[PDB]
C-alpha cells in the first residue's frame, strides 16, 4: 500500500537502524571505570602510568578501558552521580602520606562513606588505591598515628599503620554482601597497577556474567 | 563544490559493449540514490535506470531490461553503467541524477553534465499538450501537464515534479510535489493543481527563463516524463 | 554591613505581607461549581524503538510530527512520529548528553551535557549530513537546559548557578544572568519569546526578562530542588516540578501560590511537567514509572499513564496537542492519544 | 564584602516596587481561557477515530 | 511361545504381568509432578519474567521440551495398563513414540547447550560468546530443535500398530539382531553430552578454585548447583544405557534363541526407561527455581 518514496523511506530508516545496532555493540565490549579521588590525591600520576569530564582510552591485554575522570565538575553530585549508575567499577584513590591535618584522612573517608552506601552504586566494585608509601615513610619516622586517629593504639612500624588504615577504609561499607572492595598499594612499580585493576575488572565481569545466566 | 561528471561517450558499432562511468565529488555519494537518464537527440527525457543507496533496490526502464545493467563503488565514489547489445535507439545523452529519500527531502536534486552516444548503423502517459508558445519580458505565463492516473496518494502528497532545461545545459529541479520551491530557485516560480490537472506559473519573465519545462510523475516506477514545453522569445 | 541586611529583612517582610494582603480567595474554592473532566482514558499508540540507553530529553517540532531524543548511547535520532521512521541519528562526540532542543523553523538542532559545551547541528545542507555548525562554549558547569529562540539565539541553563543568551554566529555569550543560588535544572520560554523562568536547586523559581538582564519576579514555596518548569499557553503562569513529590502552580501577576498538586498515596519526584493545548490538564512524570493526568483547574487526578519499566524523565506535548511522548529510562519513547 | 549585601537589597526593593492584582481576578481569567478553547484540543475530548492521525 | 518376525527381522517380545504392577503409578506421579512444575515455570516465564537474554532462552526451549514430553506420558501408563495393548489405531502410536524421542533428544541437546554457555562465561569471560544477541540464540535454538526432529522424523515413516502377535504393539525398542540405527543414536546421546557435561563442570569448578574467588557463599551454592546438576544427569540416564549395553552384549554373543536367557532384563530394561522420564520433573527445580534469582 505504500508509495515509492515512502518505500524508499522505509529503506534508509532499515539501514539507520542497521548502524545504530552496530555501533551498540561494538560499544558494548568494552570496560568503563570512573576514577574519584579527594584533593590532589594521586590522580595525575594514576593516569600516567596508565573543560568538564575528561576521558582516557588504553589498552592492555587486548581489552579496551575508558577512565571518566569527573576532575574539574564543581558542582552538586547528588545532581549528576546518577548518569554513571553502571560503570564496571570505580577506582578510589586516596594518598596516605598526608594525615596532617589543615583532617584529608577524615574527608577521604567522609567521601568514602557518602559514595560506597549510595542507591546507585549498590552492585558496583570499588578499587582502592594508597598511594605515596615512600612519603608515608618518611613522615611516619618522626610523627606517630596518635594525631589523626588517638583511639589507635598499636606500633609505629609501617605495616601495622597501613593494615590499620586498610581496615578503616574497608570497614566504612555496609552492604558487604553484593559489594567487595579490592586494595593495593601502587608504588608505582611499572606493570603493578594496571595488572591489578586487570584483575579485578575480571573479577567483575566473571560476577556480572554468573549473576546474567543465573546462577550466582 | 557539488561536482558529477560523466565518461565513456563516443561512436559505437551496433551490438557493442560500451560501459559508461560517473565520479561524483563534494557530497556523502553513500547516501544518495543514482538514475541513470537518456535524453534522445531531440526528443524529450527519458528514464532509464535506478539504484538506491545500499544497492539494495535496482530498477530498470521498459527498452533496456536485460541489456543494460547499473552499478555503484562507494569508496571510489564512482556509479558505472554496462550497456550490452546496443541498437540504433541508444544514441543519445545521458546524465547522472542524484536523489536523496526522506520525509521533507527533495529528490532529483543535482544533474550532471551528460555524456553523447552515438550508433551508427501499464505506464502512466503524460502529456503536457501545448509544445510551444511565443513570450516575451515582463509577462505572467502558464503551463499546464494534464495526466492519465490521478497523482494523489493516501498519505495527501502529489507526486510530481517540474524541472526546466536551459539551451544547452542541463535540467535543473524546479518544483517537486507540485508545491515546495525547490532550494535556489526564485521566488517567481509557482506550481499548483489537483488530479489529472497541474498548471506551473511564472510571474513576471525575462532572459535566462528560455527553454524546456518538463513534468515527470514518482508514484510508481516505470517513470514517465512529459513531451516538453518550449519557451523562447 | 549589618544595616543592609535589615533593611533587606523590612524589604522581604514588606513584600509578604503586601503579598498576603492582595490574598482574598483561592481557585479551588472560586472553581467549585466547575464540572470534572471525568476519568481520561489514554492508550499506547506508537511505541519508537532504537535506543540503546536511558533517554534523558526530547523535544517536538513545530510541525507536530518530527521528534528529536538523546540517551546516553552517544545518539541524537530524529523520529519522524507517525510512521516511526529515523530520519536523522547524529553521533554525539561526549556521549554524556542531558538536553535537546529542536529549533521552531526545523533547520538546526541543539544538544547539551556533561562536557560543559552546546553543540549545535545543522540538519539541512547540500552534502546530504549533518555537521556541527557550532560549539558554544564559557559555561563552568553541565549543561541543564537549552531552547531554541530564533534561528540565530539560543538561551541555554547549565550548573554554574547562571543562565546564557548566545548569540550563534559570533559563538558570544550576549547576555548572562546570575542570581541564583544553586544548580539551574529546567527553564521555559513564553510564547511572546519575551520573557522567561527558570527554576533552581536552591528551591526557587526566577523570571528574566531576555532584552534586559535582571529577574523581574522570583518565586518560592517548595521545599527542594526544581526538577522541571513548564509555561502556561495564556503566558500568565506555569507550573514546577519539584522533587518533594508535589506540582504547584505559580501566577504571574500576582506573585503568589495558586494551587498544589499533591496526593498522601505519591512520595516520588517530578522529573517532568507540560500542560495540554488549552489548559485544563497538566502531565507530570514521576519516579514510580508512571505518569499523571492532574486535571489543572480543581487538582484532582484524572487518569494514569503507567506502561514504563523505569523513571520517566522526559515529556512532551504536540503543537496542535494530538498526542503526548513519554520518554523513559527504559530507552523507549511512547505516544499516547 | 559588602557589594553582595548592596546587590540584594537592591533587587529585593525592585521585587518590592512592582505592584500586584488581585487573586480572584487572575483566577477568574485562568477559568475564561481554559473554558474558551475547550473544544480546541484533542487531548481532553476524544477526537473521532476517522481524523485521528495516530490510527494503530 | 515368544518369537516375532516383523518387518522381516527374527524377533522376541515379552508379555510379563509386572510391568502394570509398576510402570503406571511411577508415570503418573512423573505426570503429576511434571505437569505443575511445567506449567509454574511456563507461566513465570510467559507472565512475569519480562526482560529475556541468551541465557533464558535455552532454558525456556529446555522447559517447552519437557512439557511436551509429560504431556504424552498418559497414554503410556494407559498402554501398559492393557498389559501391552494399544488401541489409539496408528496413527497415535507412531506419533507418540516420535514425540517422546525427540522430546528426549531434544532435553539432552540443550541440556550440553547450557553447560557450554557456562564454561564460555567463568572460564573465558571475556570471550565473545558469552554476549550474542537474543537474535542468534533463537537461529541457533530453531536449527537444534531441527537437528533433533532429523534424526528422529524416521519413525513418523513407519506404520505403527505392529499389532503384538496376538494384540497390538507400540515400541520403538524391541529386543532383537539386525542392528537399527536407533540404539547408536541411543547410546551416543549419552555418550556425548556426558562428556561435555563433564568437561564443563570440571573446568568451571578448577577455574573458580584457582582465582581463589571461591569464598563467597553465592560461588560456593553456584559450585554446589554445578556439582548436582552433573549428578541427576549421571543418575537419571545410566541405567538404560548400562542394560542396553548388557542386552546388546546378549546379542549375537548369545545370537537369537530362545529368549528365556533375556526373560528377566526385557522388563527390567522398560523399568529403567521409567528413569528418563523424571529428568523432566528435575529440571524445573534444579534449574529456575534453584537459581538463586527466581
Ligand atoms: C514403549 C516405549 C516407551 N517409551 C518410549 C520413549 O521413546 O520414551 C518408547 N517406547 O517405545
Amino acid at each position: 500500500t505504500l508509495s515509492a518514496e515512502d518505500k524508499a523511506a522505509v529503506e534508509r530508516s532499515k539501514m539507520i537502524d542497521r548502524n545504530l545496532r552496530e555501533d551498540g555493540e561494538k560499544a558494548a565490549r568494552e570496560v568503563k571505570l570512573l576514577l574519584l579521588g579527594a584533593g590532589e590525591s594521586g590522580k595525575s600520576t594514576i593516569v600516567k602510568q596508565m573543560t568538564g569530564i575528561v576521558e582516557t582510552h588504553f589498552t592492555f591485554k587486548d581489552l579496551h578501558f575508558k577512565m571518566f575522570d569527573v576532575g574539574a565538575q564543581r558542582s552538586e553530585r547528588k545532581k549528576w552521580i546518577h548518569c554513571f549508575e553502571g560503570v564496571t567499577a570505580i577506582i578510589f584513590c586516596v594518598a596516605l602520606s598526608d594525615y596532617d591535618l589543615v583532617n584529608r584522612m577524615h574527608e577521604s573517608m567522609k567521601l568514602f562513606d557518602s559514595i560506597c552506601n549510595n542507591k546507585w552504586f549498590t552492585d558496583t566494585s570499588i578499587i582502592l588505591f594508597l598511594n605515596k608509601k615512600d612519603l608515608f615513610e618518611e613522615k611516619i619516622k618522626k610523627s606517630p598515628l596518635t594525631i589523626c586517629y588517638p583511639e589507635y593504639a598499636g606500633s609505629n612500624t609501617y605495616e601495622e599503620a597501613a593494615a590499620y588504615i586498610q581496615c578503616q577504609f574497608e570497614d566504612l561499607n555496609k552492604r558487604k554482601d553484593t559489594k567487595e572492595i579490592y586494595t593495593h598499594f601502587t608504588c608505582s612499580t611499572d606493570t603493578k597497577n594496571v595488572q591489578f585493576v586487570f584483575d579485578a575488572v575480571t573479577d567483575v565481569i566473571i560476577k556480572n556474567n554468573l549473576k546474567d545466566c543465573g546462577l550466582f | 563544490d557539488v561536482q558529477l561528471v560523466e565518461s565513456g561517450g563516443g561512436l559505437v558499432q551496433p551490438g557493442g559493449s560500451r560501459k559508461l562511468s560517473c565520479s561524483a565529488s563534494g557530497f556523502a555519494f553513500s547516501s544518495f540514490g543514482m538514475h541513470w537518464v537518456r535524453q534522445a537527440p531531440e526528443k524529450g527525457l527519458e528514464w532509464v535506470a535506478y539504484i538506491s543507496s545500499g544497492s539494495g533496490t535496482i530498477y530498470y526502464a521498459d527498452t533496456v531490461k536485460g541489456r543494460f545493467t547499473i552499478s555503484r563503488d562507494d569508496p571510489k565514489n564512482t556509479l558505472f553503467l554496462q550497456m550490452t547489445s546496443l541498437r540504433s535507439e541508444d544514441t543519445a545523452m545521458y546524465y547522472c541524477v542524484r536523489s536523496i529519500y526522506y520525509y521533507g527531502s527533495s529528490p532529483f536534486d543535482f544533474w550532471g553534465q551528460g555524456t553523447t552516444l552515438t550508433v551508427s548503423s501499464s505506464d502512466i502517459v503524460m502529456t503536457q499538450a501545448t509544445s510551444s508558445v511565443p513570450v516575451t519580458p515582463g509577462e505572467s505565463v502558464s503551463i499546464s501537464c494534464r495526466s492519465s492516473k490521478s497523482l494523489l496518494h493516501s498519505n495527501g502528497n502529489t507526486y510530481l515534479y517540474w524541472f526546466l532545461q536551459r539551451p544547452g545545459q542541463s535540467p535543473q529541479l524546479l518544483i517537486y510535489r507540485m508545491s515546495n520551491l525547490a532550494s535556489g530557485v526564485p521566488d517567481r516560480f509557482s506550481g499548483s493543481g489537483s488530479g489529472t490537472a497541474f498548471t506551473l506559473t511564472i510571474s513576471r519573465l525575462e532572459a535566462e527563463d528560455v527553454g524546456v519545462y518538463y513534468c515527470m510523475q514518482h508514484l510508481e516506477y516505470p517513470l514517465t516524463f512529459g513531451a516538453g514545453t518550449k519557451l523562447e522569445l | 554591613l549589618d544595616q543592609l541586611r535589615q533593611e533587606a529583612e523590612q524589604l522581604k517582610n514588606q513584600i509578604r505581607d503586601a503579598r498576603k494582603a492582595c490574598a482574598d480567595a483561592t481557585l479551588s474554592q472560586i472553581t467549585n461549581n466547575i464540572d470534572p473532566v471525568g476519568r481520561i482514558q489514554m492508550r499506547t499508540r506508537r511505541t519508537l524503538r532504537g535506543h540503546l540507553a536511558k533517554i534523558y530529553a526530547m523535544h517536538w517540532g513545530t510541525d507536530s510530527r518530527l521528534l528529536v531524543s538523546a540517551s546516553q548511547d552517544g545518539k541524537l535520532i530524529i523520529w519522524d512520529s507517525y510512521t516511526t521512521n529515523k530520519v536523522h541519528a547524529i553521533p554525539l562526540r561526549s556521549s554524556w548528553v542531558m538536553t535537546c532542543a529542536y529549533a521552531p523553523s526545523g533547520n538546526y538542532v541543539a544538544c547539551g551535557g556533561l562536557d560543559n559545551i552546546c553543540s549545535i547541528y545543522n540538519l539541512k545542507t547540500r552534502e546530504g549530513n549533518v555537521r556541527v555548525s557550532r560549539e558554544l562554549a564559557g559555561h563552568t558547569g553541565y549543561l541543564s537546559c537549552c531552547r531554541f529562540l530564533d534561528d540565530n539565539q539560543i538561551v541555554t541553563s547549565s550548573g554554574d548557578t547562571t543562565c546564557a543568551l548566545w548569540d550563534i554566529e559570533t559563538g558570544q555569550q550576549t547576555t548572562t544572568f546570575t542570581g541564583h543560588t544553586g544548580d539551574v535544572m529546567s527553564l521555559s520560554l513564553a510564547p511572546d519569546t519575551r520573557l522567561f523562568v527558570s527554576g533552581a536547586c536552591d528551591a526557587s523559581a526566577k523570571l528574566w526578562d531576555v532584552r534586559e538582564g535582571m529577574c523581574r519576579q522570583t518565586f518560592t514555596g517548595h521545599e527542594s530542588d526544581i526538577n522541571a518548569i513548564c509555561f502556561f499557553p495564556n503566558g500568565n503562569a506555569f507550573a514546577t516540578g519539584s522533587d518533594d513529590a508535589t506540582c504547584r502552580l505559580f501566577d504571574l501577576r500576582a506573585d503568589q501560590e495558586l494551587m498544589t498538586y499533591s496526593h498522601d498515596n505519591i512520595i516520588c519526584g517530578i522529573t517532568s511537567v507540560s500542560f495540554s493545548k488549552s489548559g485544563r490538564l497538566l502531565l507530570a512524570g514521576y519516579d514510580d514509572f508512571n505518569c499523571n493526568v492532574w486535571d489543572a483547574l480543581k487538582a484532582d487526578r484524572a487518569g494514569v499513564l503507567a506502561g514504563h519499566d523505569n523513571r520517566v524523565s522526559c515529556l512532551g506535548v504536540t503543537d496542535d496537542g494530538m498526542a503526548v511522548a513519554t520518554g523513559s529510562w527504559d530507552s523507549f519513547l511512547k505516544i499516547w492519544n | 564584602s559588602i557589594a553582595q549585601a548592596r546587590k540584594l537589597v537592591e533587587q529585593l526593593k525592585m521585587e518590592a516596587n512592582i505592584d500586584r492584582i488581585k487573586v480572584s481576578k487572575a483566577a477568574a481569567d485562568l477559568m475564561a481561557y481554559c473554558e474558551a478553547h475547550a473544544k480546541e484540543d484533542p487531548l481532553l475530548t476524544p477526537v473521532p477515530a476517522s481524523e485521528n492521525p495516530f490510527r494503530e | 511361545d515368544h518369537f516375532l518376525e516383523i518387518d522381516k527381522k527374527n524377533c522376541c517380545v515379552f508379555r510379563d504381568d509386572f510391568i502394570v504392577k509398576v510402570l503406571p503409578p511411577v508415570l503418573g506421579l512423573e505426570f503429576i509432578f511434571g505437569l505443575l512444575g511445567n506449567g509454574l515455570a511456563l507461566w513465570i516465564f510467559c507472565f512475569h519474567l519480562k526482560s529475556w537474554k541468551s541465557s533464558r532462552i535455552f532454558l525456556f526451549n529446555l522447559a517447552v521440551a519437557d512439557f511436551l514430553l509429560i504431556i504424552c506420558l498418559p497414554f503410556l501408563m494407559d498402554n501398559y495398563v492393557r498389559r501391552w495393548d494399544w488401541k489409539f489405531g496408528d496413527i497415535p502410536c507412531r506419533l507418540m513414540l516420535f514425540m517422546l524421542a525427540m522430546n528426549r533428544q531434544g532435553s539432552i541437546i540443550f541440556l550440553t547447550v547450557v553447560a557450554v554457555d557456562r564454561y564460555f562465561r567463568v572460564v573465558h569471560p571475556h570471550h565473545a560468546l558469552n554476549k550474542i544477541s537474543n537474535r542468534t540464540a533463537a537461529i541457533i535454538s530453531c536449527l537444534l530443535w531441527g537437528i533433533t526432529i532429523g534424526l528422529t522424523v524416521h519413525l513418523l515413516k513407519k506404520k505403527m500398530p505392529i499389532q503384538n502377535g496376538g494384540a497390538n504393539l507400540c515400541s520403538s525398542f524391541s529386543i532383537c539382531h539386525t542392528f537399527q540405527w536407533h540404539e547408536a543414536m541411543f547410546l551416543l546421546e549419552f555418550f556425548l553430552p556426558l562428556g561435555i557435561i563433564l568437561f564443563c563442570s570440571a573446568r568451571i569448578i578448577w577455574s573458580l578454585r584457582q582465582r581463589q574467588m571461591d569464598r563467597h557463599a553465592k560461588i560456593k551454592r553456584a559450585i554446589t548447583f554445578i556439582m548436582v546438576v552433573a549428578i541427576v544427569f549421571v543418575i537419571c540416564f545410566l541405567p538404560s544405557v548400562v542394560v542396553r549395553i548388557r542386552i546388546f552384549w546378549l546379542l549375537h554373543t548369545s545370537g537369537t534363541q530362545n529368549c528365556e536367557v533375556y526373560r528377566s532384563v526385557d522388563l527390567a530394561f522398560f523399568i529403567t526407561l521409567s528413569f528418563t522420564y523424571m529428568n523432566s520433573m528435575l529440571d524445573p527445580v534444579v534449574y529456575y527455581f534453584s537459581s538463586p534469582s527466581f
